RNA sequence: AAGGAGGUAAAAAUGGUAAAAAA
RNA sequence: UGGUUUAAUUCGAAGCAACGCGAAGAACCUUACCAGGCCUUGACAUGCUAGGGAACCCGGGUGAAAGCCUGGGGUGCCCCGCGAGGGGAGCCCUAGCACAGGUGCUGCAUGGCCGUCGUCAGCUCGUGCCGUGAGGUGUUGGGUUAAGUCCCGCAACGAGCGCAACCCCCGCCGUUAGUUGCCAGCGGUUCGGCCGGGCACUCUAACGGGACUGCCCGCGAAAGCGGGAGGAAGGAGGGGACGACGUCUGGUCAGCAUGGCCCUUACGGCCUGGGCGACACACGUGCUACAAUGCCCACUACAAAGCGAUGCCACCCGGCAACGGGGAGCUAAUCGCAAAAAGGUGGGCCCAGUUCGGAUUGGGGUCUGCAACCCGACCCCAUGAAGCCGGAAUCGCUAGUAAUCGCGGAUCAGCCAUGC
């Protein structure tokens, strides 16, 4: 009944978070819905080579943002406790939503 | 252009009402060639503002609901 | 010109249809990616400098 | 005669951003703006002792004023005082929650930005280009890379014709991905114009 | 489902050729010289920038 | 069929473009 | 774009490499071109003097706004006082003032960016030899390859940046994961994977595995070579991003910097309009056409990608439509753009400038936005032109490539988008 969404910038510390977090929940609680890979959010950018009038010959670039999902079943005191504060996502934010 | 209403300067309305309040001397010196030649302009000399000079047009009727400066050519030389 | 142009965009005029984008780290109005608030060359230089976050040297 | 940004080339796993925080579509722009202004204000009024990394860790209000500098002491203050005013200039211009960092690399001739910075410093103070710069390449190669290409373009002593100068030693495969090349560009500015200073320092494979 | 009708048809050829190669691996050894094992190598190449249709180059001038 | 060399036949519609100079 | 013209027609790029090029959103904005009205310690910044008002809300005249004279209220805070008194800063102003400003000129002053030869196959170092030495060497010699890719010869043996290669997109398989999916397993079903449940299958996204002439038959002094096998994948498996040493005194101070040079109540600012959309030609690139593989009307299905909170808007209603009114859901693989077109099934047209073609144009509505004349787009009735397949010559294209056909986005109120 707990629905947590992972909003990040890099898949690296993204899944690195997902590992311990889910396990720590499996630790201080019970069953945890494994870190589902929500379709990675990527944006499109298309600039050109230089400033001087050229239209053709270019370089393309693209935004890399990552989305995931984690759920559990019980609101254990110990789960709530640990999986609350015990965090260091540095450059990743998340969303707590209910169901 | 417009659809529900009709554009013309409000200063054109307010200044129609004055030169109508006396039937006074000629010349309307619009510093905006926009503003439709809306019905209540009768047919007086319109020295509309080009960008160069003040194109002065004696309005008729075959032009009523269709822009003022729509009558000044401005763009010199044709073909 | 150029300086007053930034003030025109800085002060934000009367009617809505008078505003225009501006690469704040170069100063240009046309083709300024209004996601980064940056021009094309502004964007390119900032990405290549190893500064632009999220984005990557696209090679799809 | 190009060279797509070797650092923008490194973007795979060979160079992390100088700004890692969450930006959610909307606030992302203003984030980039505010942050870039932080950077820019630093780069000059924080110069003094030369820095490489302009890294920042953020999320919700939290700020990480993180810097890789070539010196901490005479840039922290005679009583930890230089950190004070600067950090609070950030905080004043970015009203949230600032946290300084002056991490130091024990090697100057390692890390291309500052190497090029000194290279430009010598010529900025009107030194003989080729001699000193080539022997600076030799300094970096007295430190221990596997290659160092420090080219220098712009007006050479004036003479109108602003060419480019060839200085390098040791193999440099900027084409290769796992080469891990720190590249650093320094702006040379003479009272007779603008000259370019590019340093290319190649580190190693298997990393 | 997905992609295109005729493409779905070819995909049905592949689905069949993969369905029977499962429950009788003897048909397998003889089915390869007919090709009923290969999937594809012909997908729509990306729109190449600088040209119209991913390879179709725009017209030349010079004069 | 190798080179190298010795004597015989081949192949350019046209082209004017300067200059103290920069290392 | 060339021109010419224009009060002004902002500027730049000039074989190939300038011509749907900066510009991927010129109504006034943009804006740097013309005219007029105005402003000028200035649109900005750093600061000294004399004095003042605190700041600041607000009003008229007045006009095109820019702008200009003038008008009501007003008095937080700091140094000594239950009274009066003077001064400090936040602050706006007037005069001198240090000063700012230029999309003014020079890419023959430049960094940087990039274009190019051109994915060109080159460029080069150590040591040994050759020559009095410059320097030659390798790398000069032959097959072969996409390749200075690989083998042989050889006064050389190597090695480096490039080549390749590792990074990725993409086809087969592997581990995890389950509000997308799913009866594949079962229960029900207003019979909708809708109501329970699973993760095998679609799938979504991170760590992987897999292909190396590794093997089988023969050919070649080797490289290499033909054929064959297992394989999703055969000998470079397909596409990308990667572009050396360096030529071009290539381009750009008009994105950005930076030497000089010039101006400085104007070559600076605003505002307002006009304009960069001009038309007698020329040319470049593009669209739809001239059509019976055809167009018109009816009917039913398979897209990937991207976008979307004062945005996307389902939905119902309104109108012939444009589009508007009421009104669910979503910071989204869970709500929506969305109607794919081609296909296919049913009838017309029956070789005619044709129901082919939508150019000209008037007649009226809406929508945008302050406001649409020069200058937006969209819609409704009608006019329905040219054009019956294009010589001198020339564009691209070797495999999901030609062509055909549709879709999303960037910038955007709108849209000149047949552009990218």
């Amino acid at each position: 009944k707990i629905r947590i969404k992972l909003r990040g910038f890099d898949h690296k510390t993204l899944d690195a978070s997902a590992q311990k977090i889910v396990e720590a929940a499996r630790r201080s609680g019970a069953q945890v819905s494994g870190p589902i890979p929500l379709p990675t959010r990527v944006r499109r950018f298309t600039v050109i080579r230089g400033p001087f009038k050229h239209k053709d010959s270019r370089e393309h670039f693209e935004l890399r943002t990552h989305n995931r999902l984690v759920d559990i079943i019980n609101p254990n005191r110990k789960t709530i406790e640990q999986l609350m504060t015990l965090d260091l996502p540095t450059g990743v934010e998340i969303e707590i939503k209910t169901v | 252009s417009l659809k529900k209403g009709v554009f013309v300067d409000d200063h054109l309305l307010e200044k129609v009402l004055e030169l109508n309040a006396k039937g006074e001397k000629r010349l309307i010196k619009t510093w905006s060639r926009r503003s439709t030649i809306v019905p209540e302009m009768v047919g007086h000399t319109i020295a509309v503002y080009n960008g160069k000079q003040h194109v002065p047009v004696y309005i008729t009727e075959n032009m009523v609901g269709h822009k003022l400066g729509e009558f000044a050519p401005t763009r010199t030389y044709r073909g | 010109a150029r300086k007053a142009l930034i003030e025109k965009a800085k002060r934000t005029p009367k009617f809505k249809v008078r505003a225009y984008t501006r690469c704040v780290r170069c100063g240009r109005a046309r083709s300024v990616y209004r996601f980064f608030g940056l021009c094309r060359i502004c964007l390119r230089e900032l990405a290549h400098k190893g500064q632009l976050p999220g984005v990557r040297k696209a090679s799809w | 005669g190009n060279k797509i940004h070797p650092i923008g080339f490194r973007l795979g796993i060979t160079r992390d951003w100088e700004s890692r925080w969450y930006a959610g579509k909307k606030q992302y722009r203003h984030l980039l703006l505010e942050d870039q202004r932080i950077r820019g204000l630093l780069e000059k009024e924080l110069y003094s002792a030369g820095l490489a990394r302009v890294d920042i860790e953020r999320a919700a209000d939290n700020v990480a004023v993180t810097v890789h500098v070539a010196k901490p002491g005479v840039v922290i203050g005679r009583g930890g005082e230089r950190i004070r005013v600067l950090r609070e200039e950030l905080a004043k211009l970015t009203g949230k929650n600032v946290a300084l960092n002056v991490q130091e690399v024990q090697n100057p001739n390692l890390s291309a930005p500052l190497v090029a910075q000194r290279v430009a410093e010598q010529i900025e103070r009107r030194f003989a280009v080729r001699r000193a710069i080539k022997q600076a390449v030799q300094r970096v190669m007295e430190s221990g890379a596997k290659g160092a290409k420090v080219i220098v373009s712009g007006r050479i002593g004036g003479a109108e014709q602003a060419r480019t100068e060839w200085a390098a030693q040791g193999r440099v495969p900027l084409h290769t991905l796992r080469a891990n090349i720190d590249y650093g560009f320094a702006l040379a500015r003479t009272t007779y114009g603008v000259l370019g200073v590019k340093a290319y320092i190649f580190l190693g494979e298997v990393i | 489902r997905g992609g295109g009708k005729s493409g779905q048809i070819d995909a049905i050829k592949l689905g069949i050729a993969r369905a029977l190669v499962q429950y009788n691996p003897d048909y397998r050894a003889k089915l390869k010289p007919l090709g009923f094992l290969t999937r594809d190598a012909r997908v729509v190449e990306r729109k190449k920038y600088g040209k119209h249709k991913a390879r179709r180059a725009p017209q030349y001038s010079k004069r």
